[PDB]
RNA sequence: GGGCGUGUGGCGUAGUCAGCGCGCUCCCUUGCAUGGGAGAGGUCUCCGGUUCGAUUCCGGACUCGUCCGCCA
RNA sequence: GGGCGUGUGGCGUAGUCGAGCGCGCUCCCUUGCAUGGGAGAGGUCUCCGGUUCGAUUCCGGACUCGUCCGCCA
RNA sequence: GGUUGCGGCCAUAUCUACCAGAAAGCACCGUUUCCCGUCCGAUCAACUGUAGUUAAGCUGGUAAGAGCCUGACCGAGUAGUGUAGUGGGUGACCAUACGCGAAACUCAGGUGCUGCAAUCU
RNA sequence: GAAGACAUUGUCAGGUGGGGAGUUUGGCUGGGGCGGCACAUCUGUUAAACGAUAACGCAGAUGUCCUAAGGGGGGCUCAUGGAGAACAGAAAUCUCCAGUAGAACAAAAGGGUAAAAGCCCCCUUGAUUUUGAUUUUCAGUGUGAAUACAAACCAUGAAAGUGUGGCCUAUCGAUCCUUUAGUCCCUCGGAAUUUGAGGCUAGAGGUGCCAGAAAAGUUACCACAGGGAUAACUGGCUUGUGGCAGUCAAGCGUUCAUAGCGACAUUGCUUUUUGAUUCUUCGAUGUCGGCUCUUCCUAUCAUACCGAAGCAGAAUUCGGUAA
RNA sequence: GUGAUUUCUGCCCAGUGCUCUGAAUGUCAAAGUGAAGAAAUUCAACCAAGCGCGGGUAAACGGCGGGAGUACUC
RNA sequence: UCGAAUUUGGGUAUAGGGGCGAAAGACUAAUCGAACCAUCUAGUAGCUGGUUCCUGCCGAAGUUUCCCUCAGGAUAGCAGAAGCUCGUAUCAGUUUUAUGAGGUAAAGCGAAUGAUUAGAGGUUCCGGGGUCGAAAUGACCUUGACCUAUUCUCAAACUUUAAAUAUGUAAGAAGUCCUUGUUACUUAAUUGAACGUGGACAUUUGAAUGAAGAGCUUUUAGUGGGCCAUUUUUGGUAAGCAGAACUGGCGAUGCGGGAUGAACCGAACGUAGAGUUAAGGUGCCGGAAUACACGCUCAUCAGACACCACAAAAGGUGUUAGU
């Protein structure tokens, strides 16, 4: 399947959860006893990788949320042109229907790919949607 | 939790036995049951297929089905107030004749033997077995046998 | 894990009756049809006023399902079913384990 | 901060050794076990004395540690620091566990009580049984009073009821006194670092030969 | 509120109430699970020995 | 008392069964702005086990920061 | 009340059994929006005993300070 | 009785170090055209039984040999244990009654037996 | 006057809607809550040598992985140690010897395995079809897992044979609904054809609280049925902890074990500490402290009479009879 | 909402709300439109508000941290 | 507090998820965190209480499995009733004989795994510290490893060995032997397999003891909180604590004894008479020897009977007997 059930106290820090639909990394979780007798609840304050938007939300701390797969995956540049990315898998697999990123990051890689290093993509899947988050150089194997 | 599968506890029931391992002789694969005969369960840990569970080990059954390479066998198992029959079918390396029932053959036959000798005479045959009788008069002597007098030994601390 | 494409296995499709040659998928479910007698049950149950009449299924524990192979038979085209266990990865295409060569 | 060894006095459980299933126990106390002039030869002390139990029942290893001391320290003053060879026969090897309670005020609050009570390693004990020997020490013939002495003040730091035995053996070995001379007049004893090998009839002639040459020097 | 977790108690007592009888024991016994071919066999044999005897004591 | 997290070169940290960046120190190049290349620098908190191999997998220990320890 | 750790020159601070630096100011030299430089003084290493050959150093005790946990319904 | 082929029980048969082996049989041994397999006719394959040798394999013997096997009134009726007592003892534990009964140790002996077929001074 | 086929009104449809309505808000548990999963399972042990056998007992593990790590056949022998060979050393590759497994067999543990069940190579799909029987758990129900056959059709090998997934013991899921495969068979009931729908046989989509509800809190404003099956007092058992007392004597005390002390050990007593437990009480035994008042205990602070001193006197310390 | 007078009411619009006369295909009902079919029907395009994107707002609910150097600075 | 945000009469308005509230969940006819009246309504309750005559006979369970199951049910077990088919057996909480199986108690470690004490002899291209050495794969000592022969002590999750007690099967007529019929199974083959025909072997017909009738079926009650004692045993310092195994008990049971007491000892019960006893006793209470015999003990806290209602380490020219 895409995505897994999991536990509330099960989950922890730097770890996926599904937050209305959106695949969102955990920044901080904090349990308050309801009442006295009562199950503490779990306040969730996460991020969503793709947009960076802030989404939090609440529940018991027994209740199940949804957890997404995320597959972080390594290719090198061929080229940048109309906004999408060119990339070349082991084995010589290419792909171009990544989209370039449109932020800080995608200006740095434009910059780096028109002076002409030779940049190392790693691009994220969950839920079937599709980004590039960072980019490195190639230390050895020039 | 609890555990109870089915080779659960039985650690040494299924080890080999000392400097015994290895492949089975061929006696096993030799011998020859019929439907009818009255056999012992002894798993043999060495062969995987066609064990039986640790609750027939030791015990005496008898053959009702013969097939290629395995036997039939039907037990007698206490369930709760009563006696249930079961039908295990096992590989022929977890069994081996019951050696008394052909001592009870054997018997059957000298018996027979007995009969038949004696029915020429007439002579009380007396074929049933008899136990432990008390042993009856004697007279014990002492020639080069007098009696030796013994008595208690005194405390030491032999250490 | 990994399957391959075509597998030769027995055929009871009343000419072969014998092992022939078989390409394989992946069983896939098909949509849900409307006016099947549940869902127009369901709708009929459904309309007017009482909130939802029917449980929703909230406590999922697996995360995996079973794999299912739909065999096809080149000669006479009959098809048949076989499940497998349960996997985290599955595949069809034949990318087969080498032995003796470097990571 | 330890409890009294009446706690502990008696054999109530099964052994229970350090082990891959213990993985943390505190170290034994006592740590020397041989002691005096150990490296002494056979016929040098002939005499043995014993103090053995009467009792079945654990010792503690901080108990066999004071009676060690207790002994070695009256021995050494009395008669020399060389002049006795003392052992001690038993090992601690069963270990004691302790469920630790709270002592605070309102305890309660947070005890749990006899919840998950199984205990933690505090301890090391040996288990000794009825006619079992705590102590052994080997010594000359002028040395009896000073040795019965020396074992009936260590026998204070022992619960219990214990006993002084003279052994009728030489020394630390298994003959008598009479045997151990009949052997030792012939050649077919010979001495180790502490200890003496013994000839037997068995085994390869040439072995016995280089070895154990004066009983073939006949 | 823990209770009583198992126990054997009494319960040999209540099997030899009534109990241990052995199993009745019968001339042919069931010849379910011998091998069908064993039986394919027997069911002919069976046949051509009745038909012999009903030949012979007809 | 119990639970959770924490230690990576000075800092930020990332990670497959030790990488860069900014620090540091040199060298080179060219402003308006610079940039490049070298090095010295890390027992991955520590100690074991597992594993071909462990930052990574596990266990134990230390430090630090948190969160609970309530009804009577 | 109990536990754990702490104690260095006027001040702060470094100490593997064989008391240094910085700050205050003593003097001299040297200077507007007042500096710098050079030689100084300064300890009973909290105290008392033992070990050693000699304890800041090792150990035991005492004092002092700082943390932690503790009464009732 | 020796040897070979196929065995059964699977050390009384194994292991260590020496010694001996008539005859026959095994064995080492000679060769690479063909079948076949290797980096390598070393193993395996094929050919000759010729050129040779008991050196080895194999078999047997030796050793106050290691091991293993058997037995003992050897330890020892010991340890342990079923049953019993308004038995002893503060206890820990221990005696007795009616029964069952070890292991280590010590000592003594032994070191393959045998089935089917073939063949041999 | 204004406005005008737009507002309004009617019916549907989407949004919003604690303003309001109805309902829910697991279990085990040395009381409940927090914690944990002992809730479905597996290995060794507790477990007392058939089997069965508990605790929030101990040491661990499972919700996977594998087209080979399945099936068949062939060849070979492993861990380790010793002795050698350029670069090459502790660890690179090659050679010999010893090597009962001290290695490996996907994982936890326990069994099993040496011309193999291990390592390498060759060929394959039996991890196939059809329904029965049997073993374990057990009600001799289900589910899971497994065993031996029958009837086919295959793989492999020279062949005997072996193979119905993983060397064995864990690795998983009902009714209803949907969907797929097969039969292309049965039915749509006034008679037909074609769509559509419904049936039969075998799978899948999943219930982990794992024989399977669709589910958030608070109540110090609170209510009812009950419970001493169950906590918060006293009392009772126990005495870890608290308090008090001994025995031994390495030492302190200038010298000197014991005038006074006394380490390392060890034997006790008490119920004025706090725990542990849950026996009594939940159709109620009034729950802190103080004030007032009586009596009892002695482990004696003072007073009486004494013994000892590191008791010259003075002051003091240790101890006895004594409440 | 705060609670006479006096004196002041600092910083923060990321979150949750509230609010725009912004910009306009992402989400996107019924009716209506188109195609296929013999029809039931299926599939698409188009698609109002609100969500989603972009602003404002704290006398709205609220919030007001760490590591170094020498109160101050990074 | 008392000249006003004052006090108050009468009239009038607001009505129950509604009113009114300078706000306390206050007030709304002694009723308010949702008034009162009637009806639905004899609402439901796995929860508490009660449940009405006698005698006779039989007579339990607190255990298995599943359940939002843990104060409840279903199911199996225990029990009663109705019997039915037969007439001494296709029996047995027992023993003997023959034959299996087991890995506990014990034992073992100069046997494997693991732990562990001490020396001895060796190994240095093959250790580390010192001293002598120009240095040296130098030397001399010392200390660590590894090997060899010993030595001391151990194991719930170690083992070569290995009990006792429990435990499977057999001790015939449904058996044995001889001969030959069937088959589509099987074999090279009337070879074998299974079931048969005909014939022979009978009261010692195949060990002991006892049988009280043996076998079979239907239906249904109550129960599904248990507790105690000896022995084995787990957690705990321990407990009149918590949790297991086998048996016997109490519950459900009176009687004699233990003064007293659910469980201990003895023994189980119709109504009476006589005799004899069990366990326990015989100074008096109190029925029964102030019997007999040999010793021991004198306590300025004697001692006096199992369960059981407590006492230890250490001491004593008290006294007695021993080595
Ligand atoms: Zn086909």
């Amino acid at each position: 399947s895409a995505t897994y059930p999991m536990q509330c106290s099960a989950l922890r820090k730097n770890g996926f959860v599904v937050i209305k639909s959106r695949p969102c990394k955990i920044v901080d979780m904090s349990t308050s006893k309801t009442g006295k007798h009562g199950h503490a609840k779990v306040h969730l304050v996460a991020i969503d990788i793709f947009t960076g938007k802030k989404l939090e939300d609440l529940s018991p701390s027994t209740h199940n949320m949804e957890v997404p797969v995320v597959k972080r995956n390594e290719y090198q540049l061929l080229d940048i042109d109309d906004g999408f990315l060119s990339l070349m898998n082991m084995d010589g697999d290419t792909k171009d229907d990544v989209k370039a990123p449109e932020g800080e990051l995608g200006d740095s890689l434009q910059t780096a790919f028109d002076e002409g290093k030779d940049l190392m993509v790693t691009i994220i899947s969950a839920m079937g949607e599709e980004a590039a988050i960072s980019f490195k150089e190639a230390a050895r194997t020039d | 939790g609890k555990s109870h599968g089915y080779r659960s506890r039985t650690r040494y029931m299924f080890q080999r036995d000392f400097r015994k391992h290895g492949a089975v002789h061929l006696s096993t694969y030799l011998k020859v049951y019929k439907v009818g005969d009255i056999v012992d369960i002894k798993a043999n840990g060495s062969i995987q297929k066609g064990m039986p569970h640790k609750f027939y080990q030791g015990k005496t059954g008898v053959v009702y089905n013969v097939t290629k390479s395995s036997v039939g066998v039907i037990i007698n198992k206490m369930v709760g107030n009563r006696y249930l029959e079961k039908r295990l079918n096992l590989r022929v390396e977890h069994i081996k004749h019951s050696k008394c029932r052909q001592e009870f053959l054997e018997r059957v036959k000298a018996n027979a033997a007995k009969r038949a000798e004696a029915k020429a005479q007439g002579v009380a045959v007396q074929l049933k077995r008899q136990p432990a009788q008390p042993r009856e008069s004697r007279i014990v002597s002492t020639e080069g046998n007098v009696p030796q007098t013994l008595a208690p030994v005194p405390y030491e601390t032999f250490i | 894990v990994n399957v391959p494409k075509t597998r030769k296995t027995y055929c009871k499709g009343k000419t072969c009756r014998k092992h022939t040659q078989h390409k394989v998928t992946q069983y896939k479910a098909g949509k849900a049809s409307l006016f099947a007698q549940g869902k127009r049950r369901y709708d009929r149950k459904q309309s007017g006023f009482g909130g939802q009449t029917k449980p929703v299924f909230h406590k999922k524990a697996k995360t995996t399902k079973k794999v299912v192979l739909r065999l096809e038979c080149v000669k006479c085209k009959t098809r048949a079913q076989l499940t497998l266990k349960r996997c985290k990865h599955f595949e069809l295409g034949g990318e087969k384990k080498q032995k003796g060569q470097a990571l | 901060a330890r409890r009294p060894a009446r706690c502990y006095r008696y054999q109530k459980n099964k052994p229970y050794p350090k082990s891959r299933y213990n993985r943390a126990v505190p170290d034994s106390k006592i740590r020397i076990y041989d002691l005096g002039k150990k490296k002494a030869t056979v016929d040098e002390f002939p005499l043995c004395v014993h103090l053995v139990s009467n009792e079945l029942e654990q010792l503690s290893s901080e108990a066999l540690e004071a009676a060690r001391i207790c002994a070695n320290k009256y021995m050494t003053t009395v008669s020399g620091r060389d002049a006795f060879h003392l052992r001690v026969r038993v090992h601690p090897f069963h270990v004691l566990r302790i469920n630790k309670m709270l002592s605070c005020a309102g305890a309660d609050r947070l005890q749990q009580g006899m919840r998950g009570a199984w205990g933690k390693p505090h301890g090391l004990a040996a288990r000794v049984d009825i006619g079992q020997i705590i102590f052994s020490v080997r010594t000359k013939d002028s040395n009896k009073d000073v040795v019965v002495e020396g074992l009936r003040r260590a026998r204070y730091k022992f619960p219990g009821q214990q006993k002084i035995i003279l052994s009728k053996k030489w020394g630390f070995t298994n003959l008598d006194r009479p045997e151990y001379l009949k052997k030792r007049e012939a050649g077919e004893v010979k001495d180790d670092g502490a200890f003496v090998k013994f000839l037997s009839k068995k085994g390869s002639l040439e072995n016995n030969i280089r070895e154990f040459p004066e009983y073939f020097a006949a | 509120a823990k209770s009583k977790n198992h126990t054997a108690h009494n319960q040999t007592r209540k099997a030899h109430r009534n109990g241990i009888k052995k199993p009745k024991t019968y001339k042919y016994p069931s010849l379910k699970g011998v091998d069908p071919k064993f039986r394919r066999n027997h069911k002919h044999a069976l046949h051509g020995t009745a038909k012999a005897l009903a030949a012979a004591k007809k």
